[PDB]
């Protein structure tokens, strides 16, 4: 499973980024230290759902023109190998898993039982959220759906639950191969106006530790690095300067390959030497 | 008056962007100051 950091970045940059704009609330506790003036002037601009100017996004070298006004351009970066593992071995399993996945449910009242119901099979269960199933609970998985007995659990028929497991795909056994891969990716704001561009650097910042807590960086992006250039003039030949002051993000991650197994041992036959 | 009008055109990492140049010829007794701004409006210019 090769990881493409850069796609990663605008997966999550462009819908939470819409949402932090969205409401004043937060950009006030985001731009706290800054000063009257740039803090409302750019909330005058950007901030809400009535906001006539908006902010973009984009990879680097497009053909088109960017909106030079506030932007955020991503540039793939340097890469490099820093830790491997005997025979190149990460990890075995005994069915072949996808991504993992949070999804909400509410209970069922079946007879025996109280199930959940999700969009995938389950394969591998993680957590329920705040329960802590009992041996007489008797939690099993049956396809899609996970199943806990229904005695001295009567009040619960009701229950709302958030539920975290994995994609399930075969029963193919397999092994793990790769390594560790640690990876530079640059970003930067670009603004014909200095105040902009520091603002905007500001709000990428929060949303990168908001990031820390998301499942595919607790999981496969880790080991956070920021790096923070001058402040510099982008392009000098037109009308006014570009100002924009990059950053650079570290990440650690595996790239994996799966390895499937075909012999099964199943019998097993003992016989004496003839002497 | 004006003359040597140019569409010089950067291809960049940011974008393609246009810095033009060109020279212009004026009237007597008028003073002219740094980025003042004309504009021509008989004159079209085409984008995509």
């Amino acid at each position: 499973a090769i990881t493409s950091v850069d796609s990663y970045l605008l997966s999550e940059i462009k819908p939470r980024l819409n949402t932090v704009l969205e409401n004043c609330y937060i950009i006030d506790e985001v731009l706290k230290d800054f000063d009257y003036q740039t803090r409302e002037s750019f909330k005058e601009a950007f901030c809400g759902k009535n906001a006539q100017h908006e902010v973009t996004v984009g990879f680097n070298f497009p053909k088109f023109k960017n909106n030079y006004e506030a932007h955020y351009l991503i540039q793939l970066g340097q890469g490099q190998e820093t830790k491997n593992s005997l025979g190149s071995i990460q990890s075995s399993y005994f069915e072949a898993t996808g991504d993992t996945l949070v999804e909400s449910s509410t209970a069922i009242r079946e007879d025996d039982k109280l199930v959940f119901t999700v969009s995938k099979p389950i394969g591998e269960l993680i957590k329920v959220e705040d329960i802590e199933f009992a041996k007489y609970d008797n939690l099993q998985v049956e396809g899609n759906k996970v199943s806990f007995k229904y005695q001295t659990n009567e009040d619960y028929e009701n229950y709302n639950a958030n539920i975290i497991f994995t994609e399930k795909k075969n029963d193919s056994k397999g092994l793990v191969k790769g390594f560790t891969v640690e990876e530079q990716v640059t970003v930067v704001g670009l603004s014909f106006n200095v105040d902009v561009a520091r603002c905007l650097d500001a709000v990428l910042k929060m949303i990168l530790i908001s990031m820390r807590d998301s499942i595919e960086e607790q999981q496969t992006f880790q080991l956070q690095n920021l790096s923070f250039g001058d402040i510099a003039p982008i392009i000098e030949d037109g009308d006014s300067m570009i100002f924009g002051r990059p950053t650079i993000i570290k990440y650690t991650s595996s790239l994996d390959l799966d390895y499937t197994i075909t012999q099964d041992i199943n019998k097993l036959t003992f016989k004496e030497r003839k002497d | 008056a004006i003359q040597s009008q140019e569409k010089g055109t950067n291809q960049l990492d940011i974008g393609i962007l246009d810095t033009g140049t060109a020279i212009g010829t004026t009237q007597l007794e008028k003073r002219i100051s740094y980025r003042d701004r004309f504009t021509v409006p008989e004159v079209l210019m085409p984008q995509q």
